[PDB]
Parts: C-alpha cells; structure tokens; sequence
C-alpha cells in the first residue's frame, strides 16, 4: 500500500503534457494562475478554462 | 533619537506617501502641485507636457474604476454551472486574465501619454529652463507614474532605465523607495539570468547593482553604521 | 538473504564430531518460523512489487 500511495504522488507530480503539469497542486494556482485555457471559437469571448488537482 | 534621525523618520514617511499607489485624494493633491509648476513656469510646452501626463494618469484612474466595476458585475452573476472546484477556479482564471489584459491596455495608453509628456519637455531647449524646479518635478512625476504603471504589471526590467533617469533628477537619489524598486527590479533580472542560465557577466552586473541600491536604500532609511546598515555591509562582502 | 537471514542453527545437544549445536528446541522451531517469515515477507514484497509494475 505505501508504495502504491507514493506512486500516486509521483503520478500527480510528473504527469505532464507539452511540459505542463496537469495533476499536481499547481491548481488553483502555482507561481501564476495560468492554466488550461482552450480557445474554442474564432472570436474573442469564446473561451474555456480547465483545472484539476 | 538625534535631530537628523527624527527628520529622517518624517522624510521616509513623506517619500512612502510620494510613491503611494494612486487614489482620488492623491490625484487632487498631485494636480494641485503640478499645476503650481505651470503657474511659475508659464511655458506652453510644459503646459502641453502636463496636459498629456494628466491624460495618462486619468487613464490609470479610469482603469482602477473599471476593475472594481468588472469584478462587481462578475460577482453579481448567478453561477449555476459552478458545482466543481475546477469550474470555480476556471471562472476565477477568466476574471484575472481579462482584468490583467485590460490593465495592460490601460498601461500602454498611459505610457503613450507619458511618452508625449516627455516629448513636449524635450522641446524645452533653453538650459536655464531645463534646470528649473518646475521642469524637474514634472519630469519626476511622469517617470514615477511610468515606473509604477509597469511595476504593477510585473514589468520590472522595463522600470530600470526610468528609475535610473529618475534618481539623476534634483536629489531623487536620496529617496528610499527609488532605491528599493531599483534593488527589486535588479534582483528580478539576476533571477532571470539564474533561471535562463544566461552569461556570468550579466549575473554579476545585476547582482552588483541590486547590492548597491540595497545598501543605499538601507543607508537612507536607517543611517550609516546603524545595526541595520552593518548587517547589509557583512552580507554584500 | 543468505544463511544469516535467520538464526542459522547447526548440530544438536549431545556428542558430535562438529563444534556447533542448536539452541532451545522451542526457539529453534520458532527460528525456522522466523526464517520463513522473513523470506515470505520479502517474496510478498516482490509479489507486491510485480503487481505495481
């Protein structure tokens, strides 16, 4: 169990995509609150943010 | 305390007030005094320089009002798609970037006006006029608001040439906040070199300049060979 | 693991042609449970590790 717990902390820590960390506690804020904005329509104000930890 | 330490305490508080984030009472006080300079100076290009500075400060003041109104309007929306922690943070991230980006636009409009205020002061060519307290105080107020506009948005490298021009004017070098901001902005640049693995010459240049203005700010607020100075002396070694 | 994983008892009370004897029969039995326990736990640790992988 203990190692399975450590594995969880490691998954959260190292689970990156395009060098962004998607699971550790850099949400709801890290050094900046900048997080996963996706720009969905062609114009401005057609936006979404995703957060997770 | 000594007569100089009592005087110094008074002056440091006045200097901290001088660099106070803008508000409506400070706005009024500032434009009383900057107009007082227009009174004696009686120079159309100085008048134009002040007219542009005032338009720049008005941009900043109108922005501060916008930021409260925007945050108010968002707070007053019913958020029925906000049952997740991430969705609450999402909407927060929407707020912060819209507010920061709007402040960035206000900063440019304020700096375009400040740049125009400087371009008009540049047209005062007579050295007997450029050495006037009226010329120097306005130029100081333009640089101070310029420094603060950039500082608030974390644009610290950009504050260095303006802080340096600022301290060259009419004993501004004896202002504790001016050296505090220089030291902090230099510290940022030192950290940038350490994070980006930049050249050693720039690491030491920025570290040196940080320590010079750290030491001078300390000297100015506490006095030379004070327990507080003596501490900075040993660290800088 | 090595023989020195448990109390590695050789010989037994009485006359021998060796220079070693076992200890308390009851503890010698307990020792072999200890030997098995120590290795069984190590195997179980490896088992668990395999499941992690």
């Amino acid at each position: 169990v203990s190692q399975l717990i450590d594995e969880v902390d490691r998954i959260a820590s190292q689970a990156e995509f395009n060098k962004m960390n998607l699971l550790q506690g850099d949400f709801a804020r890290g050094s900046r609150a900048t997080s996963m904005w996706f720009h969905i329509g062609p114009n401005m104000h057609q936006r979404e943010r995703v957060f997770i930890a | 305390l000594t007569e100089d330490q009592k005087k110094k305490k008074k002056e440091i508080m006045e200097q901290e007030s001088l660099w106070k984030n803008p508000d409506f009472k400070g706005y009024n006080k500032t434009f009383q005094e900057l107009h007082q300079l227009s009174k004696t100076f009686a120079n159309n290009q100085f008048r134009l320089a002040l007219s542009n500075y005032q338009s720049g400060v008005n941009t900043i003041m109108k922005n501060r009002d916008w930021v409260e109104q925007y945050r108010k309007e968002e707070a007053e929306k019913k958020r029925l798609d906000e049952k997740w922690y991430w969705q609450k943070v999402d909407r927060k991230a929407r707020e912060e970037r819209v507010v920061y980006r709007e402040k960035m636009k206000a900063k440019q409009d304020a700096l375009n006006y400040f740049s125009k205020a400087i371009n008009h002061l540049d047209e005062i060519k007579n050295p007997d006029l450029r050495e006037r307290p009226e010329f120097k105080r306005l130029l100081s107020d333009v640089y101070r608001s310029w420094i603060m506009a950039e500082y608030d948005l974390q644009n610290l490298p950009q504050t260095i040439p303006i802080l340096e021009l600022y301290i060259e004017i009419d004993d501004n070098e004896k202002e504790y906040p001016a050296h505090k901001y220089l030291a902090s902005a230099y510290s940022f640049e030192e950290n940038m070199i350490k994070k980006t693995k930049g050249p050693d010459d720039m690491l030491f240049k920025y570290r040196y300049k940080k320590n010079v203005h750290l030491l001078r700010a300390t000297e100015l607020k506490y006095g030379k060979d004070s327990p507080e100075y003596k501490h900075i002396v040993n660290v800088i070694n | 693991t090595m023989t020195a994983r448990s109390l590695n008892l050789k010989g037994q009370s009485g006359e021998l042609l060796s220079l070693s004897t076992a200890d308390k029969s009851n503890d010698a039995i307990g020792t072999l449970d200890a030997a098995l326990t120590r290795i069984s736990k190590q195997r179980a640790n490896l088992g668990a590790y395999f499941n992690r992988l």
